[PDB]
């Protein structure tokens, strides 16, 4: 997703 | 302003609850996001933090921590004398709020690097601890407490 | 054995996962109950522990932690060096095992205080922590950073 | 439940 917490 | 004394204080945001606890004499903090502040969520936190930090005194946020028996029997288990959050000094209501809109300005920061709230709170903390205002709040506490050890 | 080498060690009890970090230098831990060990949890867990004492290398507890590109984020965040935990001096396996053994003795101990298994869990921090061998573990951390920062 | 974290 773009974020440090959910990469994707 | 003792090496071992603590402040709980919770504020919200995103409805959800941030339970902080603050290390007086430092600035120093710890936090967690909850979905609400109940005695057994705070008496967890202070289980965690007591186990982490040598926690010999907490400033209660609000007078149902202060009554709960289950904030009562973590202080009692891990040897913590709880104590009211009463501003005897005025000081200590706007040293709170204060703290409170810093984190506030702090995870608005980084809100859009995380998913979910909690990542943005732990990033808030790590950025208010190594902050040199000079020393950080993070090198201050272990100052502290290494010269009450010596 | 510096002042910013922690250690990564994951063991399990109950059909669940306790994640556990350990200041190498002074055998200070921190730990946590996650359902299972995921790159996810373990980044948290890391970002956690970063805002919370100056770390500065962490040895990963498997090859999948150490791979895995969520863990390499969190590290990158918070300034973190990711190492292998290949223990080239073979008394580091001796050494957590036997750490895991120690925390489990002692979560047995106090298993039937609390319901949840992280309740004991963090019990089991703060034993180990306070507990003297002459100084603590807490105390041990406190000195060794204090002393690096002077 | 006579536990520290659930007295009932
Ligand atoms: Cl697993």
């Amino acid at each position: 997703a773009l974020k440090i917490d959910n990469l994707d | 302003s003792s090496p071992g004394i603590w402040q709980l204080d919770c504020t919200h945001l995103e409805g959800k609850v941030i339970l902080v606890a603050v290390h007086v004499a430092s600035g120093y903090i710890e936090a967690e996001v909850i979905p609400a502040e109940t005695g057994q969520e705070t008496a967890y936190f202070l289980l965690k933090l007591a186990g982490r930090w040598p926690v010999k005194t907490v400033h209660t946020d609000n007078g149902s921590n202060f009554t709960s028996t289950t904030v009562k029997a973590a202080c009692w288990w891990a040897g913590i004398k709880q104590e009211d959050g009463i501003p005897y000094n005025p000081q200590s209501q706007g040293v709170i709020e204060s703290m409170n809109k810093e984190l506030k300005k702090i995870i608005g920061q980084v809100r859009d690097q995380a998913e979910h709230l909690k990542t943005a709170v732990q990033m808030a903390v790590f950025i208010h601890n190594h902050k040199r205002k000079g020393y950080s709040a993070g090198e201050r506490i272990v100052d502290i407490i290494a010269t009450d050890i010596q």
